[PDB]
């Protein structure tokens, strides 16, 4: 089970020349697993993803889910 | 004399500061050990390939700010190559033809992983664990994995025993994890570089910079 | 399953399934009666297992039911004995796959902080479940009961 | 990382010869105690916690060792100490099944007496502490397999000494 | 500085003590060699007192 | 072997062995006997599978042996013979072993390049190989050709 | 980095025994010099770069040193060379609050020589520098402050010989 | 140099020389004759570009030669047009290299660190340069001037 | 990574002298000779593996190094010196087309005596191979720019030695 | 040690077979060699102690090494620096009559390293060092055996390094 | 050293018992066997050089070891090794006696690997002619001091392994 979220994450402001638009628009597939880690990060650039979304189909079976 | 540059677990604990290869000193082949007493949290002096302004211990901040052209190459994704360096530097050498992980990890041209989780794959793929941790001592190979996916040698013990429990709990998984997580692996090579040398340890700028033709005019005026 | 992990593992290396894994799946397929074999004779014992194997854990161990243990009351003393019995379904179910990924996944990972949060020790819990497994090899025929044991054996090293 | 398996075809391997009879004689050996290993192997790792902490009670607890200014006396030191008696024990386990002890070599004691002597760690202290720890495995994995675990905590105590 | 500790242990039945002993006696074995060396340890008076 | 790679994968989760990992060694440990019968017979009749694939080989593919190829000429020619021998001495060491690490570990990582080198194309000495499993499974009984067949389908697999 | 107070809590931990009066004697005194200690900290801290700019004109400038192939000629070298300067400053200074040489002995000392002598800069200068750093700090804490901020820097200059 | 530059770029990937890295070499030992030129101009005419330069330096910037400023006196007035002498060789130095790598590994590095430790100001520095640079465009032609004045433009980047 | 023009600029950076007459002619010199370097370098590029085949036919195949027992043996082994020869020879190339050899130095030289004596690679035979390098490359790309390659190969057969 | 002639002996005796002709080859080329090795040798023979004196006036005097502070400062420190230079000046000589660089590994160089390291030696000094060395023995030598005593040098200073 | 009666004796002497019933009958076990492990000593003593003639030529010789570069080849490398097997044998003949391994890991496996490491002695090799010495020597003693001698023998392989 992988979820995949589009965020407009907020601007870090980090981009002298540089490019910032890959950073400014995402879209991404994180692991359920490491999607804690990726909320994490989405808190720490200011913006909330968009649209989340889940590859996997049924999202608990509570015995073998894998 | 006072303390040496050595790791504070052992001189043996230091390896060749080559290319690739982990070439630890073996405790039995040829006896060759000076077991020094390091206390709990003492720091090794790394010098930075790099400009020694900037310097993680004087300098934290400036953590990203290139190397330059006094460093190795910064290789960093835009939207490649990303891949290639990745695999020279997870690695070392460019892996045999049946050893690419290919396109089965390489979803990074597609743009679905970035780069923090492409060394990520390579990391935990087989191929590294059998080359630097099942035939390596555990803090050898805890040792070789932080200076090959961080950019440094291990600093202290403060570092080796908190990468150490990691590691008796978890292996080489969960500690690879936790070196690819830790805070400085995003403050440096965030998480679209691929991770490059960022410090050397004394010993390993004795080999490349004391040697006839690059030792020039340093040591005596 | 077995199969099922199998793939898995052989997707992620983008390779066929090899000879060795095609072998170990070949043999849970012929070795598919005595699986369910063993799940029937322990589900038609399964009351009978837990229940016995919690009065040993209890006998073992007086302070689960002295004051301050976890188990006090008539009605703590049966959610000990049904956790028992959760171990034991979920076991059946690893026997029936070969495997310990349903094990794992079900009741396995976080058992230290489930149990934390709610107070119990889980050491104690390894007792119970070392009861259940000597009692289960006794009620299961005993070439059987050694391959039974393992998966036994799995969850009480899993408890710490 | 040789097994028995694998350090016999190596041999014949170096040499560049097939599989000889004596060499399947001796692949015949480890296939024949291969049950009886397999069997102290799932042992242990049921009783791996047990084991490790009957071992500190049988040799370290209430001692100099322990007692303050002793190298286990801090609660950080206890950990570690213990840390490394689940390390010892696991890798007896794999050397058990595996059948040859090249796996507490290059796991274990490639740099392990360097380690020890600098952070200050007491090597005969340990020693007594992985002795007594094969004295508890005999009795949890039985005797006939006892020998067998036995060799390769030797091992540890000669290499770590 | 190897073959002057060999020289301890092998002619004298010991390992070199100190800075001192290893300052001195490789200055010996620097201005005669292992003739040199070999005579300054024979002739040294732990040789003869042990 | 089965034991190796059960110890590599425990080793690198720091995890005693698992219980199913435990018994797919048992089963292993017990096969043995037939194991040691299979690769004394495909060692004992090494020269003929190596003579018999070795025409098989030529004549399937022509230009190897035609002008220009890699093996053109009785020393040439001699050395890829000493080649298939090479792999059917790996494919004994694999089939005693249990898995295919011993085949991988000596001979076949890195194939791709030490034939590059050398100018032998890898296809037609996937050729060869599958021309020894032909041999091979002829000298073999049915159960015991489906064992030693996947070890030669590993390395033709891998060749390929 | 053990200071004094943890120093005196370490000893009495070792031995196992509750905090003594002896032992309470030696903390009063750590208490009683804390006043010229913290005053000394703070004027560090805001003469930091004079003291360097001091030090650093009084030995370093206008010598072969700072001319072509002297080994602070590059603007890189330069910079790096003040860093250093400032390094030692900053950790005789963090001695000086704590009352202990270990934080010079763990952090700063260790390795220094090899680093340096690999990298080719002149211990013997670095040296004269931090001596002359030594005199500037004296000179700005005063005669109190003057005579410990002496003893940590001569303890880098004894460790850095 | 622009050698350097390549063949660190090719090191990096562990790859020969690509054709385009070569045809940037190709380019500049081609062009390195021109170089060579425009850097002998510099250095023949050391003395009057740093002279004139500073002296438009010290018109447009008073505040360093005034009393109390940090270039009051012949004896420090020396040093300061010693250092637009250094930064005159370094532009030399890249000139003749094709890169601005020597330049940077000189006197770019920490030029910041440096002066804020002297107490010189930088930005009166920068307009020293920049008066060289167009003191250099008046003894070269243009086409060269303006390849010159390239590195000169690099150094007043720098230090702004 | 330093070429003939870095370490021109660079040894006259050090003297602190503007490039001079002799050094402008060392500089006129390398700038002259460097379309006979980069041709070379295209023509070793494209036959790298030419090259390397070539050398390994002429002193290392048909041998004990080869033979079971031997180092080379086992196909891994055997693209590990294929790997190494290649390495050898484009970091050659490198430092053809720079002008200097301490690419060679830094990158390749840096420990590679220390590793082969670690792995039990043995240094005659690679020694053997680089030569063999240096004729069949000395053959393509000819005898003028086959002497400028030469001796870089040499430096590495000397470093290795 | 080893000197050509026995290397190639040996290396002969390792594969079992009789001198070849290309060894004798390599043989006859030493005998060729023989004249100007050991008549350079006993030019440095007669002028070791000046080459010493020359090249550290060239390279260790008036630095940072021989002020105060600096590891060559106090006469006992500059006499055994002079003994070291003294030292490689003899083995290498001794390398130039035999041929082959054993002599430095086995003598010199294995050890040496930590050994300097240990004592604080700057091993970057020591490399300037015994270059200057051999600045000065290719004047008093000749060109044609200085080209023999570089290698000789250059093996000293890549050991230490 | 230990024997088994020291061992017996500390064990009890360090938990403060007089001898117990269980530690009396491991003694009598020792005392009991004492004519058969004095026997078969002398038949050592007497049959040596034959058992180490026979072990030899089982493995050793007429192999890759005896081959030219195999590790055996000079007369110097055959002659060391014959002395080594007697040293296993004297050494086990030693432990025996005793009837504890201590001799084994106080004289024989506290530099075993360490030697044999640097000096690139095929430890494979050597356990196979270790093997093969204890087949022989069984045979010439008897079955029972075939096994006593044999988990001896054992011991040194392992150890070495
Ligand atoms: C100044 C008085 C002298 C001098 C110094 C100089 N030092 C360096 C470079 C380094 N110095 C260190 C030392 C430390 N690193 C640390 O973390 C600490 C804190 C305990 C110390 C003391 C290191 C590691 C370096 C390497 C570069 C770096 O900082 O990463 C240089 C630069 C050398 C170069 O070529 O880059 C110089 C010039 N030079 C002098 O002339 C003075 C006598
Ligand atoms: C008391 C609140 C609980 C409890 C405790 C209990 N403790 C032990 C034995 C040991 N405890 C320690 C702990 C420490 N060592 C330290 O250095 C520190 C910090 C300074 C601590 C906390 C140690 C090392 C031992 C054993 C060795 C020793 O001699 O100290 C036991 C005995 C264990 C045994 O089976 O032998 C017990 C029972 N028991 C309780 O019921 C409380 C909840
Ligand atoms: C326990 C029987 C004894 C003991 C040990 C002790 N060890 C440590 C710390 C470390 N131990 C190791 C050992 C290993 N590393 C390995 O990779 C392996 C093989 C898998 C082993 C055995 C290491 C690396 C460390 C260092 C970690 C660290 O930073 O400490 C300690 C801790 C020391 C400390 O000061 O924290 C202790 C106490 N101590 C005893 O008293 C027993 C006799
Ligand atoms: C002139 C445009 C400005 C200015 C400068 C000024 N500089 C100094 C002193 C020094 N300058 C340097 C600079 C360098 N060292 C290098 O290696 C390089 C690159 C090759 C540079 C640029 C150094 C090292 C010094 C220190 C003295 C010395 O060289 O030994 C001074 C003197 C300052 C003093 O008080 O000593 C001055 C005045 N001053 C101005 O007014 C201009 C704006
Ligand atoms: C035969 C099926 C095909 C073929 C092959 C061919 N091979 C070679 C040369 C070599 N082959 C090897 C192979 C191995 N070395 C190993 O260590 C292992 C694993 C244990 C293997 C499989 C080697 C080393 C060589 C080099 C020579 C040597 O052994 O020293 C040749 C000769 C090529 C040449 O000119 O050098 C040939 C012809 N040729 C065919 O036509 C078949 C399709
Ligand atoms: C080929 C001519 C000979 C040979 C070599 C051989 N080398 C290895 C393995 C390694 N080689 C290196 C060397 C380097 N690291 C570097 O950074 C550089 C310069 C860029 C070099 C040359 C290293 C580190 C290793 C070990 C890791 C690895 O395997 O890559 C092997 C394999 C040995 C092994 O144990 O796996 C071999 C066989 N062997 C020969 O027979 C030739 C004479
Ligand atoms: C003066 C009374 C006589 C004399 C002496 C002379 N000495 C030198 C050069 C050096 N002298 C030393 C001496 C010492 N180094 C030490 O560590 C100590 C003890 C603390 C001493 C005494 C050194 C090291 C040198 C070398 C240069 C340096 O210091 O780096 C010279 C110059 C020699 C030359 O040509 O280079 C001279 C002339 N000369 C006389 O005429 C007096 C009789
Ligand atoms: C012949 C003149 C006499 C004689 C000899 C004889 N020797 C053997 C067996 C071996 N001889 C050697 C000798 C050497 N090994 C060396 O490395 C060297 C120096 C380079 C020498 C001389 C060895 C090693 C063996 C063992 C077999 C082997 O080579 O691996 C035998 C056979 C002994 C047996 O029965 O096993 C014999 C007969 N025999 C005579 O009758 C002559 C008087
Ligand atoms: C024989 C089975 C194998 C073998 C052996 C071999 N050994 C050596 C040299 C040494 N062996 C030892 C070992 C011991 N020294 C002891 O005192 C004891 C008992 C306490 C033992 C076991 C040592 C120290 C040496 C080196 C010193 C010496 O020469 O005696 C060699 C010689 C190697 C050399 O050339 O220097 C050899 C060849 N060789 C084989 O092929 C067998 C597999």
């Amino acid at each position: 089970r992988m979820f995949k979220i589009t965020a407009c994450v907020p601007s870090q402001t980090r981009i002298r020349t540089q490019r910032e638009l890959q950073n400014t628009y995402f879209t991404k597939l994180v692991p359920y697993e490491n999607w804690f880690r990726e909320q994490q990060r989405i808190q720490k650039m200011g913006g909330k993803i968009v649209k989340v979304e889940l590859f996997t189909g049924k999202p608990g079976v509570n015995t073998g889910l894998a | 004399q006072p303390l040496p540059d050595q790791h504070p677990y052992g001189s043996g604990n230091d390896p060749l500061e080559i290319q690739f290869g982990a070439i630890f000193p073996k405790e039995k082949k040829n006896p060759s050990a000076r077991p020094q007493p390091f206390n709990k949290d003492t720091r090794r002096i790394l010098i930075a390939r790099g400009p020694g302004i900037n310097n993680q211990v004087s300098n934290p901040g400036a953590r990203g700010l290139t190397p330059g052209t006094l460093g190795p190459k910064v290789f960093k994704l835009d939207q490649q190559r990303v891949i290639r360096a990745a695999y020279l530097q997870v690695f070392g050498r460019d892996v045999y033809e049946g050893q690419r992980q290919k396109v089965a990890e390489i979803k990074l041209e597609n743009g679905e992983i970035s780069v923090r989780e492409f060394v990520r794959i390579l990391a935990k793929s087989n191929l590294f664990r059998s080359l630097y941790w099942t035939p390596l001592y555990v803090t050898k190979a805890i040792e070789y994995i932080h200076r090959r996916l961080l950019g440094r040698p291990t600093y202290g013990r403060q570092e080796m025993n908190a990468y150490f429990d990691i590691a008796s709990k978890k292996g080489l998984y969960g500690l690879v994890d936790a070196i690819i997580d830790s805070q400085e692996y995003s403050e440096a090579f965030g998480e679209d570089t691929v991770p490059y040398e960022r410090y050397i340890t004394p010993q390993g700028l004795a080999l490349r910079s004391l040697r006839v033709g690059t030792i020039g005019e340093t040591g005596v005026p | 399953s077995v199969v099922t992990k199998s793939i898995v593992n052989a997707d992620a290396e983008a390779r066929y399934l090899s000879p060795g894994e095609l072998d170990r799946i070949k043999n849970f397929v012929s070795t598919g009666e005595r699986r369910l074999r063993i799940a029937q004779t322990l589900t038609e014992n399964r009351e009978r297992i837990v229940k016995q194997a919690g009065d040993q854990l209890f006998q073992k161990r007086p302070d689960v039911v002295s004051p301050g243990g976890n188990a006090y009351g008539e009605e703590m003393t049966a959610t000990c004995l049904r956790d028992l019995d959760y171990y034991l379904r979920l076991v059946t179910y690893g026997i029936v796959a070969g495997d310990v990924t349903p094990i794992e996944e079900i009741g396995l990972v976080g058992v230290r902080e489930m149990y934390n949060s709610l107070g119990t020790p889980i050491p104690a819990v390894a007792e119970g479940i070392r009861a259940m497994k000597n009692v289960a090899c006794s009620l299961l025929s005993a070439e059987d009961a050694a391959e039974a044991g393992s998966y036994f054996d799995f969850v009480i090293g899993a408890m710490q | 990382m040789q097994d028995a398996i694998t350090a016999v075809i190596n041999a014949s391997d170096v040499q560049g010869k097939y599989l000889d009879t004596a060499a399947m004689e001796k692949l015949k050996a480890y296939f024949a105690t291969g049950e009886l290993r397999v069997r102290a192997a799932s042992v242990i790792s049921a009783n791996a916690a047990n084991i490790v902490k009957e071992a500190v009670a049988k040799s370290l607890l209430y001692s100099d060792i322990t007692r303050p200014g002793g190298n286990m006396y801090t609660t950080r030191r206890y950990a570690a100490c213990i840390r490394d008696l689940d390390y010892y024990l696991r890798y007896a386990t794999y050397a058990m099944l595996a059948g040859d002890p090249s796996i507490l070599d290059e796991r274990v004691l490639n740099g392990l007496k360097e380690t020890y002597n600098s952070l200050g760690v007491p090597i005969a202290a340990t020693v007594q502490a992985i002795q007594a720890m094969k004295e508890v495995t005999a009795s949890l994995v039985g005797a006939d397999a006892g020998k067998e675990m036995g060799i390769y905590f030797d091992y540890i105590c000669s290499g770590l000494s | 500085s190897r073959a002057l500790e060999l020289a301890f242990r092998h002619i004298l039945g010991r390992g070199p003590s100190s800075r001192e002993e290893v300052q001195t006696y490789f200055a010996i074995i620097s201005k005669g060699g292992l003739p040199a060396l070999v005579d300054a340890l024979v002739d040294s008076k732990e040789y003869s007192d042990y």
